[PDB]
C-alpha cells in the first residue's frame, strides 16, 4: 500500500518536473558541474521577466548571463554567475520574488 | 545562452593551473636532489 | 561573457603562485643544505686537529 502510494508520487513528480529540468538543461550545457561558473536555474513567467531582469541587472550588471528558453507560459531561466558572485545572485532573484 | 563558451574556457584555465602545480612541486624535488648530493 | 574574463585573471594568479612559491621554498631548502655542509666541514676538521696537537704531545710524553 505504501509502495503503491510512492509509485504514484514518483510518476507524478517526475512527469511534472520532466519538462522544466529539461528546458533548463538544454540551456545550461552543464554549469552546476562547474564551480568556475555557478548556475542558478529558476523558472519565471514572462510576467516576471522584466522585473527579475531589473533586480538581477541591478546587482550583477553584465557580470552574469541571463538566458532563457521557454517552458510554456514562461521560460526556464538561468542566471549564471562566476564563483564569488553566488551570494548576490540568489539575493537578487529573491528580491524580485523569483528564486533558484 | 552564451554559457557553453563560458563552460569551455573554465577547463583550459584550470589545466594551465595544473601545469603550474607540476613544475612547481618539481622544483622542490630538484632542490631535494641537490641537498642530498651536497651533503653526501 | 564578462564572467570568463574574471575567471581568466583569477586562475592565472594561482598559476604564478605555484611556481614562484616553489622556487623560494627551493631556495630556502637550498640555503639549509649550504649551511649544513659548511658548518660540518669546519667541525670535522676541528676535532681532528685537536686530536693531533694533543696527539703529538702524547708521543712526546712517551
Amino acid at each position: 500500500t505504501r509502495q503503491k502510494q510512492e509509485l504514484e508520487e514518483e510518476l507524478a513528480l517526475a512527469q511534472a518536473y520532466l519538462e522544466p529540468l529539461e528546458r533548463l538543461a538544454a540551456l545550461a550545457h552543464g554549469l552546476d558541474k562547474s564551480p568556475f561558473l555557478r548556475v542558478i536555474p529558476f523558472l519565471l513567467t514572462e510576467k516576471e521577466l522584466p522585473l527579475v531582469e531589473e533586480a538581477l541587472r541591478k546587482a550583477l550588471e553584465d557580470r552574469y548571463l541571463l538566458a532563457h528558453e521557454a517552458y510554456a507560459g514562461g521560460v526556464a531561466a538561468l542566471v549564471v554567475v562566476h564563483r564569488k558572485e553566488v551570494d548576490q545572485a540568489k539575493a537578487a532573484l529573491s528580491r524580485a520574488g523569483v528564486a533558484e | 545562452g552564451l554559457i557553453k563558451s563560458l563552460a569551455e574556457k573554465e577547463k583550459q584555465l584550470l589545466e594551465r593551473l595544473e601545469a603550474a602545480k607540476k613544475e612547481a612541486e618539481e622544483r622542490v624535488k630538484r632542490a631535494e636532489a641537490e641537498a642530498k648530493a651536497l651533503l653526501e | 561573457s564578462k564572467l570568463e574574463a574574471i575567471l581568466s585573471q583569477e586562475v592565472e594568479a594561482e598559476i604564478q603562485a605555484l611556481l614562484q612559491e616553489a622556487e623560494a621554498k627551493a631556495e630556502a631548502v637550498k640555503r639549509e643544505a649550504e649551511e649544513k655542509a659548511k658548518a660540518l666541514l669546519q667541525a670535522r676538521e676541528r676535532a681532528l686537529e685537536a686530536q693531533y696537537r694533543a696527539a703529538l704531545r702524547r708521543a712526546e710524553s712517551a
